[PDB]
């Protein structure tokens, strides 16, 4: 169910809507939110959507979701008319998200925010902390 | 100005084939003529988190030869986990406003780093963060390397022990593999490899590298023969058992090796070298250890004075 | 489309129904949802809104809300139909999702689930832990 | 069967009036005359993971009086704050194999009653779970009391010391809240005063209550002086000293006080209470420490012996 | 008399197969009909020169279910010598003076043995010596698997974990080797494969075994699952998590498994078993426990009472 | 000579209104321009009883920046309570042989001052004495409040936390009534509220001050908003209940705040400043920090050079 003005961040995977919203604080607004989780959809089996008014992201915003969302669809919403699409891309750092999964990484005590150099490798993506210099499998970086 | 002014040396891999020549060059140089005046009024603290005496007297030698003077502490077997409620970032916010630059070794991967991120004006130097980086250890590697052969390309450089957690052999392959025509050798007890992304590395510079068991394959060839240093945990009764003598290097190994060859290692050694080598032409890490007030000097000099004239 | 079957928790207070579905871990399923945050009502100021379908909630189930949104509705959904409605009155006891403000409290590093009781006092609500039999104001509970 | 045969004991609260009376009539029947083979072929395990000796000492004595036998351990400083690897519950899922009830003192509040979710069939009794619970100290007490007073109702009852963190006269108050016309006087230096909660129940149960500052206030008119231990860490070292000599006893305070009126501590006593007293017939904290192991009897039996011989 | 009677228990490998069956079907007699004062009027000595809480206890309860006396000692750890002073020898010797027998635990191997030269004719039974025996955990995993299985021959056996270091499968390992049609499966992180002398002498017996590196390969066909614990130290912490999940049970690895089979574990567990399998029917690690007591119960009866009322 | 040429520095009481000018004007002097030559050839003891690292490196660092050299030692959790044999009156007549001044810290109240009994010519300067005073924190507190208002008359200035406790308040305090017309703001949890001399010095004086239960009340009004620090034990969960977030003061809390105000707080902080207020104007911790080594050097200066000209 669509909006005069805003975004809609479209064909996200099941059960990565919520994870988007938990991760990127996205709720934490006054602003009118729409969430469809678990949508049919043909075009890819079943989606989360998410429809958030008179709120944008920039093309690095939209680049943070290409982690978790990789082929999502970001349009931009005008008196009722998508206006403006675009598609995440890898972005060359991920910041404020993850954890690095080295236990004595300065990083977890401390008033610092997390970081990650991206790197698009044969079968995953690698993750290079700023801090302790160690590179990890995003899959072990994301799972837990 | 020079190219390291004011800059923080957190990580060998943050450091150019430049940067590197600059930072020996500048060490030859002082250790040919002394300038003992060259950072007069200077401050410096000597933060060890970890205690590591080798480390801090050198650090600190270094700092006194150039005229600086240094407050600082080593720290202990820790009560209760810590400053506990003080950060680091605290720590360094504070003690920055005290010095003139800050020389620090902690227990944590990536303690140097963050420090630079509340430090100001003041250029951190790692001395060691956990298992991560240790810049100044590998400078005076390269350094001894670059005095005792004449170069740093064309050599033939065989690391020997631990290659999996040795992280001195880590940094001095990367750093050695900023130059060109450098082959390597690696030898383990077969369990304790090189770590694959150094491999891989070295396979797109396109550099040659061969493994191996013991050291009687490679002698003949060397250049440079680094050891690492071997822990009891590291390793165990049982993989002692067969082959743990070229884990333990004797004069005797010695006798075909090139007049030229030298044998490293980063200190202390236990039992892997045994002293019989110490009296052979090739023993070199006493002197290698001595190498580091100049290293170590160099990095200081070039980073607290605006223009470095030899 | 809207409705089918189902239930429909409404009136919930802005910057609850993320709190919610977190909670209650109510995304950890298959069924289509449909979430509305920050919707306009005169009804209330405004509200957050949950809806999942082919799920039904427990009479405890409804009345473990009554902390967070003590004043929602919990309609039941049959061919599109409100088929029933009821609201959360305080449970006896909270188990599961509360934490205990006690750092030496038994129940931290063991495998047990938290348990507190609930008592309606003047101003407040009192929390007391099953385990190490300490009282606490809910406010203290659970800011943090 | 006997109301509490096989139940846990693990808190005050956990008991009706009905329950105390029992508990205590058995101590007195136990008292007057001995049954050391109720419990033949019972064998206890006596749980310590934290050290409590005067503790141990009386439990274990009780169940050798019973004829039991008993198994146990006594823990090191608890050193940090748990066995690495065990989990308290599977320490619990073993030994709940071996014994037929078990006896625990710990450091985290709530670990007895966690031992009741993996023990069986086998009944726990709470011999200290931290700050929260310590019940034969309380029945103990009561039983000391009623001994004394012959009687647990309409009584004068003064509270003195650390009134803050005192559990032992928390519980105590607690229970005597569930008999009729009693009235409490507690004395406390003001930032040590009796935790409200208390008192808020005290109102709402209609029972008379009065904060004082000094015994002198009182001492007149009580039945029961029940002190407890003011530390010198809680309190600092320069307040202390200009309020510490009305928290301190001697025998010359006893000049006006009822000649039914007992002295009771739960002990151990460092300066609180002058030696003086000890002589003097109000003084009654060894004879309530020789209580414990009736009190103590008296629940293992009603516990492990389904029926019980007055 | 009996076969067992006042002989010394050192050693697993020192009893034949029909001594096994004798302990095990006394477990069964003393578990179906105790005994409570078939070693009335003994004393034994509980001897931990090195502190074992999970072994004290069992031991002790076997010893006061038997309606024995127990005095003893649990050293503690080293400020450096335990004794200094007084020779092992000595310290039998003397003890040997006192007691009707002794159990006793060291962490020198051989100390048992040793203890038999100097005990008189006092039985010794060793609780554990270094890294060598440990007999009663044997026995007492052997009657837990015959009591579950009906039988100790054709069985389907796995072992997981630190097949190197522990030494709780290499015993049970050889006494169900003293047993016909038996099969086994070896679970491990490569560099800690199963000892091979093991396997020599399994080849050497006709024993079919298979050497695997994960549950799932093997799950669906065992009979027994034993679980050892392995540690943080052993392994470093970069390949630990690599690996580490293989060597770690939940109850969704249990979907295809018989169900005659029990899951073994000598204990303490820490990760390797997560709670979840805790509340199925394969779940007997408490159970073997609660076994250890007639283990040991029927080694003392066996030992100091000359004929044995089954 | 100077007023101060020679003394000791033991209690912030002990210093006129003109002492605490001459000690901020030398400070600005020598923050403006060093003289780093000044105390060449002194040796100064920093003899730290008490570990503090805070405190030791701003004070050595102030040393070495007015060219002294330094030599001593920071101390240890004392294995069997101390030097024992050695007084400290004998440590001071010894140490004072040695060097030109004392700047010593120790865990008891009036340590400094006994050290001057027995220091001969040799001036100490107090580090601080257990509980007692702490004259340079003073000092740096007094320069920073001066440097940033322009000013030590005519001030608007909040304390808030631990007033019962926070020495740092009350010495601040105590100066700053040596100044006219200066209005005060006292802000605690309730409980720990401020010293009653302190107060009735204030109205001796003439001086406005004002209690209050939150910020808020006073934020519009301050030029100072000075925060002590708050430990674990100096308060409990049970207080930090309803009102514990004006215990922690956030960026938000400063929306009014004029825009001199300066946020002072004596350091290390844990949870009582929140990090977001670190970016606004506000913030001035660090910066206080850092002046600790004007007000030290100034002292140091004062004391060992006679006549010293700005
Ligand atoms: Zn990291
Ligand atoms: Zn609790």
């Amino acid at each position: 169910e669509a909006i005069k003005r805003g975004t809609v961040i479209d064909h996200i995977p099941a059960q990565i809507g919520f994870k988007l919203l938990s991760l990127f604080k996205l709720t934490e607004t006054d602003q009118r939110i729409t969430i469809g989780l678990n949508l049919p959809s043909g075009e890819m089996g079943r989606k989360d959507l998410i429809k958030i008014e008179n709120t944008f992201l920039s093309e690095d915003q939209v680049d943070q979701l290409a982690l978790y969302a990789p082929q999502a669809t970001v349009n931009r919403i005008d008196n009722y008319e998508v206006v403006g699409k675009s598609r995440p891309s890898l972005p060359e750092r991920i910041d404020n998200v993850l954890v690095c999964p080295n236990s004595n990484c300065i990083s977890h005590a401390e008033p610092v925010s997390s970081s990650f150099a991206v790197r698009k490798r044969a079968n995953d993506i690698a993750l290079k902390c700023k801090y302790c210099e160690k590179e990890f499998s995003h899959n072990v970086v994301l799972a837990n | 100005a020079n190219p390291l002014y004011q800059k923080h040396i957190i990580s060998i891999n943050d450091l150019s084939r430049d940067d590197l020549n600059l930072v020996l060059a500048t060490a030859a140089k002082l250790k040919a003529n002394p300038q003992p005046e060259l950072l007069k009024h200077k401050v410096i603290a000597s933060c060890f988190f970890e205690a590591s005496t080798r480390t801090r007297l050198s650090f600190e030698t270094s700092m006194h030869r150039l005229g600086a003077s240094v407050v600082g502490f080593s720290d202990s077997a820790n009560t209760s986990l810590g400053k506990k409620g003080e950060t680091l970032a605290d720590t360094i916010s504070v003690i920055s406003t005290y010095v003139d630059a800050i020389v620090m070794r902690h227990p944590q991967e990536g303690a140097a780093r963050l420090a630079t991120e509340f430090s100001g004006n003041v250029p951190v130097l790692n001395a060691g963060d956990g298992s991560n980086q240790h810049p100044t250890q590998t400078l005076l590697d390269l350094f001894t390397i670059q005095e005792t052969q004449g170069r740093l390309d064309n050599l033939h450089v065989a690391m020997v022990g631990d290659l999996e957690y040795g992280r001195t052999v880590h940094s001095l392959t990367q750093a050695l593999a900023k130059f060109d025509g450098n082959r390597f050798y690696f030898i383990a007890p077969d369990a304790l490899a090189m770590p694959q992304y150094i491999l891989d590395m070295l396979d797109e510079k396109g550099i040659a590298w061969s493994l191996h068991s013991s050291i009687e394959e490679v002698m003949a060839e060397v250049d440079i023969l680094y050891m690492t240093r071997v822990q009891k945990e590291r390793l165990d009764p049982s993989k002692y058992a067969n082959v743990k003598a070229q884990f333990v290097l004797r004069a005797s190994d010695l006798h075909n090796a090139k007049a030229n060859m030298k044998v490293l290692h980063p200190l202390p050694r236990v039992d892997e070298i045994a002293t019989d080598v110490d009296k052979t032409p090739h023993a070199w890490y006493f002197q290698q250890a001595g190498n580091g007030i100049f290293a170590r000097q160099a990095l200081l000099a070039l980073v607290l004075n605006r223009d470095l004239v030899l």
